């Protein structure tokens, strides 16, 4: 029926598909997320916005997501299309897999979910999905990686992002404080920390407010981690310190 | 906006576009059904629109089997495939469970098709109101009507079409209980004579019908003798 | 044919509204209140009927899916009832595959991912229903919660419904990690009480816990003696 | 409506079977009337009417009975005044509105 | 205003009890109050809005 | 107070009602429950002409369809 | 043997009503101490009815026969090892009211305020104004009618936001 | 409270109050007929009553009903627009039949119901088409449960009762059957008909006749659902 169609996939009168910036204007509030690409790492720092005291610890993370053995992305924007999302990026992984018996590069991958995508908002008649990713991982081809992704199916290679909330600013001082190649993962780190104490104006790094995840190479392998406790306070407490001092 | 799809109901719960479709089928002319002890006896008034039709153009009462009749009114090409439609009903009937269809599930069967026209917006109700009408040795005479929001309720006498409250007022005098098809006949072109509006309408010629233990259960159009008596009979009538 | 096109779709602010409508007839429904003792989980809901002539026995809202997972709900009704269905199929899906249990945060995440499909698809519109789960898994209680946006939430306590907020305010003082089934009933017992608008009487109120021995419902006798404190 | 001003909010809906048998039979009356007069079709054929349309069936009544050029109102004439202003009923919009 | 309220009332209280002095007691006792009232005038918006 | 109200009415139970009734209405309760006393002319008022009168003043706003909660 | 678990604590209950409205108090302490044992055969929270039923109607009378003090502390011992806290609360509330009605004024006081601490950690509120209330008359026996009159206007205070029953508005009063 | 957002009020979507204002209108069309019902649990009897109204002298009273068998032993009255109703018995026979093809034993009153229910509520979530404006009850004997009533609406509410009516003046009955239920047990004899009766007979007002009302019965003794005659009416008409 005509009367009900909402269009949610037809040009408008100065050619901008209007459902899509509308899913790009959800983003801008969701949790903030950063990329930093190491000499020797890559890094996800998103915050933690499920933030009350009865709320109960499960998983392993609460916004980073294994993919493969090699990979790992975060989420802004709708929590449930955002497991819609992983789900499919997973599935790609494992065919590729099934097919060449090799770990899936990693644009690859990034291309196969926007083209999925970008497809649904081509034709069909349904909402787009209002998610923006961000991905980690390592592949023969181009070593470590940092991508990004829209509502509209576009992506692109990362030195250093910001995708979500305050992300002009985020990205703002990632262009002021970037070292390009002269980067090592601890130095990574301690840039995340201070730009997201800036982002997350709402009190300061609690520790508990936040999520890190760093995508390494050791012993031939990769290795995925999400930082604990102890190790994120006393990086704040380092930074504090070194701010202190700087005064 | 709340009469534009037969998926919505109006704030007073009422579904507009069956009423509009109901109010189409006051727009034809009418129609009579008269149940007796021997049988059924359908008569329809045809309106002549133009002098350059045949006799018998848009025969208004069909056969969807040998022993069932079938009176209509209202939209024509919706009336034609309900015909079509109780056709099928019956001969799969008589296909499956290898007997001549029980009129009564022929009619629910054809009301339950057109009620499924009144519930979604992708198609819309059948503009046309009809009765069937047979006779059987056990099941006797029967006599039935559906309506287009696939109502159906069996009658004594009924009249479907423009004038329908005249002719009830005129068919609840019969006492059609205790008479056979022949004098019925007689009854319905009077009827059909009394209700008729000649300043209005232009003029029409019968077309009648019956089904009873005359025919040994099947239902065929009155033969012209008859219909002619009839016809003068009425015709008198109408001093 | 049916409706090929989404009726849920995104705002100028970027917001889904339908999703919120759906919430908002959660947050005008019955109360509902879930906590996870150290050890066991219990749910409990209100079930006041319209009047005397309401049999309590013949419906339930606290539902089982296996032997050791069940879920209550506050919202609407038959929504409650579909996804009833789906969660005992899904879990029956997972045993015929694994010939084991689900465990109850894989159930939780096929159930919202199942519930995510109606915000998107064509011409359906979103469930009015928020469920909690309840499961005992490795020796461990789980707690989870699930909206008509398909997304979930572990809680450690939590109060859903008619006047959620001052319920929720009501557990955070009352949570104790270190407590002790009986207690945690007996405090969901009283969040329920907290608002109520009458006495609660057996016939008035539902219960479910989790524990070693398997989720099981509460007989009414059983209601009575708790209530008895 | 508070209850120290309008202290009694008297509900007065449209007439039941019984009701309306005898508000037909009130305003019936004074009709000059010939046979059998069976107000139980009447009753049966007027539902959702009113007192006014119930008077409206006996005034309708006469002006057949005239219109026919009779002097007496007989039953098939009750039987077409009941019809017909059943007929005109579809414009009016049935519904009821409460002190709430 | 809800600071305003306050101090007035609190005076008031004081008179009340026949002094020249506003007390501490007499303060937590005004304030308790006006709050009150600022909290049940803010449900009841709320339960306009509903 | 200034009833002849036998003994048996147990007030309690009126003023336990959850229901939000201005103070006009409670004298209608307590005017119509007479009222009806008068009716059936008596001089007293029982436990039924309170009940009665409680149940004419204080009508039941329509119950939201019981598919929502 | 659960019938017959049920038909027992049905008789201890029904027989612990007889003896506390004959007075029986020797008898009561001899009973309440009889069904020590019964803890392992019967449900934690029938327990802890039949444990603060028999405890209320004991002390529903004041015969000072002398147990109330050592029963009162066996029994939030009992309540401490079962780990009831909301019994437990209710009991040392009510011990305290004993110690007051036993002419004992300090000591009283250090628990009682032990327990308004605890309940203001938590916020329960007519145990909260009860236990006010008692420090209040303790305060007014030892004749501190300073702090007396502040222990009373809070109480009062904290009844405010709450519907008092008739027994708690007469004691207020 | 009764704000618009869109085609709220044209189609079964959310309102911004979380309000579904087609299944509210589906409800109002359940009084168009301008009929009632009332249905009784007793205590080895239930009992499901109705109005008969015959607007004319050209109807066959025979066939104007509103009791239908689904099974030889569940009976069911139908309340609102006619249409719907057959569709929605056609349904349930269907049912019930498979039920018994499948699972080897008759259907069980209340699972009826909840597969009827459910039904409605793919109705009440697929925007395509409109919920059906007709509301059932059902009745019949449970081997170990007793007498069962029980009813469903347009919404796909499907609660079991001791004693109902739906119709016109659901509420009306609703409360007259609730004092009665409050009074000693809402009737514990086969002469819970009676109660029926008069519950009707009060609410409209109507003193009926024996030609003028349609019941329906289960016993435990006689469990097979029966439709009571002319005569039997009369005679319990006579008795009160």
């Amino acid at each position: 029926s005509r009367r009900y169609d909402s269009r949610t996939t037809i040009f408008s009168p100065e050619g901008r598909l209007y459902q899509v910036e509308y899913a790009m204007e959800a983003i801008g509030h969701a949790g903030t997320c950063l990329g930093i690409l190491a000499n020797d790492g890559v890094l996800l720092a998103a915050e933690r916005r499920n933030i009350h005291k009865l709320l109960d610890e499960v998983f392993f993370s609460e916004k980073i997501y294994k993919l493969n053995e090699d990979m790992a992305c975060s989420v802004a924007g709708i929590t449930s299309d955002a497991n819609v999302l992983t789900n499919e990026l997973r599935l790609i992984a494992q065919r590729y897999l099934l097919q060449y018996q090799e770990p899936i590069p990693c644009e690859q991958l990034v291309t196969a979910l926007c083209d999925i995508k970008q497809a649904y908002t081509q034709f069909g008649g349904k909402r787009p999905f209002g998610v923006s990713l961000l991905y980690i991982g390592w592949d023969k081809h181009y070593g470590f990686q940092l991508y990004q992704s829209d509502p509209s199916g576009n992506y692109g290679g990362w030195k250093a992002t910001c995708i979500g909330n305050n992300s002009a600013a985020a990205v703002s001082m990632l262009k002021q404080d970037y070292k390009e190649g002269e980067m090592t993962l601890k130095s990574a780190l301690a840039l995340a920390i201070k730009v997201l104490n800036k982002t997350m104006d709402v009190s300061k790094l609690s520790a508990e407010k936040v999520e890190i995840a760093t995508l390494t190479r050791e012993n031939g392998k990769t290795v995925i981690r999400v930082l604990k406790q102890k190790e994120v306070e006393q990086l704040i407490k380092k930074h504090e310190e070194e701010e202190a001092k700087a005064e | 906006g709340y009469d534009l799809s037969a998926s919505t109901f109006s704030p007073d719960g009422r579904v507009f576009q069956v009423e509009y479709a109901m109010k189409a089928v006051e727009n034809s002319s009418t129609a009579i059904g008269i149940r007796c002890k021997d049988g059924v006896v359908f008569g329809v008034e045809k309106l002549v629109l133009s002098k350059l039709y045949e006799e018998g153009s848009n025969k208004r009462l069909f056969n969807v089997d040998r022993h069932v009749g079938m009176a209509v009114a209202g939209l024509l090409a919706d009336a034609r495939s309900l015909a079509d439609i109780a056709r099928e009903e019956a001969s799969n009937f008589r296909s499956n469970f290898g007997y001549n269809i029980p009129l009564k599930h022929l009619a629910d069967r054809v009301a339950m098709y057109v009620h499924a026209y009144t519930l979604y917006s992708a198609v819309r109700p059948f503009g046309c109101s009809f009765m069937l009408g047979s006779y059987s040795v056990n099941d006797g005479a029967q006599l039935y009507m559906i309506d287009p929001s696939g109502v159906s309720y069996g009658y004594w006498g009924c009249a479907i079409g423009k004038a329908r409250q005249a002719a009830k007022t005129e068919i609840e005098k019969l006492q059609m209980k205790e008479m056979t098809c022949r004098d019925i006949v007689k009854e319905v072109a009077k009827i059909i004579y009394i209700v008729h509006d000649e300043v209005k309408d232009k003029a029409f010629e019968l077309e009648l019908s019956w089904v009873g233990e005359l025919t040994n259960g099947r239902h065929e159009i009155v033969p012209k003798d008859i219909r002619e008596e009839a016809e003068k009979y009425a015709k008198e009538s109408l001093k | 044919r049916g409706y090929s096109f989404s009726l849920t779709t995104f705002s100028p602010s970027g917001k889904l509204v339908q999703i919120e409508y759906a919430l908002a007839a959660v947050a005008g429904g019955a109360p509902s209140v879930g906590i996870k003792a150290a050890n066991g989980v219990v749910l409990a809901t209100e079930k006041k009927q319209k009047s005397i002539l309401y049999d309590e026995r013949s419906v339930h809202k606290v539902e089982p899916i296996t032997k050791h997972i069940g879920l209550v709900y506050s919202g609407m009704g038959p929504d409650y009832r579909v996804l009833v269905h789906r969660a005992r199929k899904l879990a029956q899906q997972y045993y015929l595959v694994y010939q084991e249990p689900i465990p109850t945060a894989q159930l939780v995440q096929r159930v919202a991912s199942v519930m995510q499909e109606y915000t998107q698809s064509g011409g359906v519109r979103p469930f009015g229903v928020s469920l909690l789960i309840c499961g005992w898994n490795e020796g461990r209680p789980y707690l989870f919660q699930s909206d008509p946006s398909g997304a979930y939430f572990a809680w450690k306590a939590t109060a859903m419904g008619k006047n959620y907020v001052n319920g929720k305010t009501f557990l955070e003082k009352r949570y104790n990690e270190d407590l002790e089934l009986e207690d945690a009933i007996h405090t969901a017992i009283l969040t329920l009480k907290e608002s109520f608008e009458g006495q609660m009487t057996e016939d008035n109120i539902e219960v479910g816990i989790c524990n070693e021995a398997g989720f099981r419902r509460l007989t009414p006798t059983e209601v009575k003696d708790y209530l008895a404190a | 409506l508070r209850p120290g001003r309008l202290d009694r909010k008297i509900h007065i809906d449209l007439p039941n079977e019984q009701a309306r048998l005898d508000i037909l039979k009130i305003h019936a009356g004074p009709i000059t009337k010939h046979g059998e007069i069976d107000y139980e079709a009447i009753v049966k054929l007027s539902d959702g009417f009113n007192g006014a349309d119930l008077r409206n069936v006996c005034t309708e009544a006469g002006m057949f009975a005239i219109r026919a050029d009779h002097d007496f109102v007989v039953q098939e004439d009750f039987m077409k005044a009941v019809r017909k202003v059943a007929d005109s009923k579809k414009l009016e919009s049935k519904l009821d509105y409460k002190p709430v | 205003a809800e600071v305003k309220g306050v101090c007035t009332e609190a005076g008031m209280y004081a008179l009340r009890e026949r002094r020249v002095h506003v007390t501490q007691e007499d303060f937590e006792m005004a304030v308790a109050k006006v709050m009150q009232k600022d909290s049940e005038k803010n449900m009841s918006i709320k339960k306009l809005w509903k | 107070s200034k009833m002849n109200l036998s003994e048996e009415v147990d007030l309690e139970d009126y003023v336990a009602r959850p229901d939000k009734i201005s103070g006009a209405d409670i004298n209608s309760i307590c005017q119509e429950s007479g009222m009806l006393a008068v009716r059936e002319n008596r001089y007293i008022v029982l436990a039924k002409d309170f009940e009665k009168a409680y149940k004419t003043v204080i009508k039941k706003d329509e119950q939201e369809h019981e598919f929502y909660k | 043997d659960e019938e017959a678990v049920q038909v027992k604590e049905q008789s201890i209950l029904e027989l612990g009503s007889l003896l506390a409205k004959t007075g029986q108090a020797a008898e009561l302490g001899g009973l309440l101490k009889y069904v020590r044992p019964f803890l392992n055969s019967i449900s934690k929270a029938k327990a802890a009815r039949l444990v603060r039923s028999l405890l209320d109607l004991f002390l529903d009378m004041e015969a000072a026969t002398g147990q109330e003090v050592e029963l009162c502390l066996e029994c939030i011992e009992w309540a401490k090892s079962e780990k009831r806290t909301f019994l437990r609360q209710a009991l040392e509330a009510r011990l305290v009211s004993l110690y007051f009605d036993t002419k004992r004024y300090q000591e009283a006081l250090h628990l009682g305020s032990q327990l308004l601490r605890e309940l203001k950690k938590m916020d329960d509120k007519a145990l909260l104004v009860e236990v006010q209330l008692l420090e209040s008359k303790t305060y007014h026996a030892l004749s501190n009618l300073p702090k007396a009159r502040a222990a009373l206007t809070s109480a009062r205070t904290t009844a405010n936001a709450i519907y008092c029953p008739p027994k708690l508005q007469a004691t207020l009063d | 409270r009764g704000s618009s957002a869109g085609f709220d009020r044209h189609i079964t979507i959310f309102s911004p109050e979380g309000r579904l204002y087609q299944v509210e209108y589906a409800f109002k069309a359940i009084n168009q007929g301008g009929l009632t019902s009332v249905a009784v649990r007793g205590k080895d009897c239930a009992v499901i009553v109705t109005q008969k109204k015959v607007p004319d002298k050209l109807l066959d009273s025979s066939t104007v009903t509103h009791l239908f068998k689904i099974t030889e032993n569940i009976g069911c009255v139908m309340t609102g627009m006619t249409a719907d109703s057959r569709s929605q018995v056609q349904r349930a026979r269907y049912e019930a039949a498979n039920w018994k093809y499948k699972y080897g034993y008759e259907i069980p009153v209340d699972m009826l119901c909840k597969r009827i229910a459910d039904i409605s509520q793919v109705y009440t979530q697929n925007a395509e088409m409109r919920p059906l404006g007709c509301c059932m009850i059902l009745i019949g004997i449970d081997e170990e449960q007793g007498p069962q009533v029980y009813k469903c609406d347009p919404a796909g509410y499907y609660c079991g009762f001791k004693a109902t009516a739906a119709g016109v003046k659901q509420t009306e009955s609703t409360s007259f059957l609730e004092k009665k239920v409050k009074k000693k047990f809402d009737w514990t004899f086969e002469q819970t008909v009676e109660t029926a009766i008069t519950c009707l007979s009060t609410v409209l007002s109507i003193d009926f006749k024996p030609s003028e009302i349609e019941v329906g019965v289960v016993t435990v003794e006689n469990p097979k659902f029966r439709i009571l005659t002319e005569a039997e009416i009369d005679a319990h008409l006579v008795a009160l």
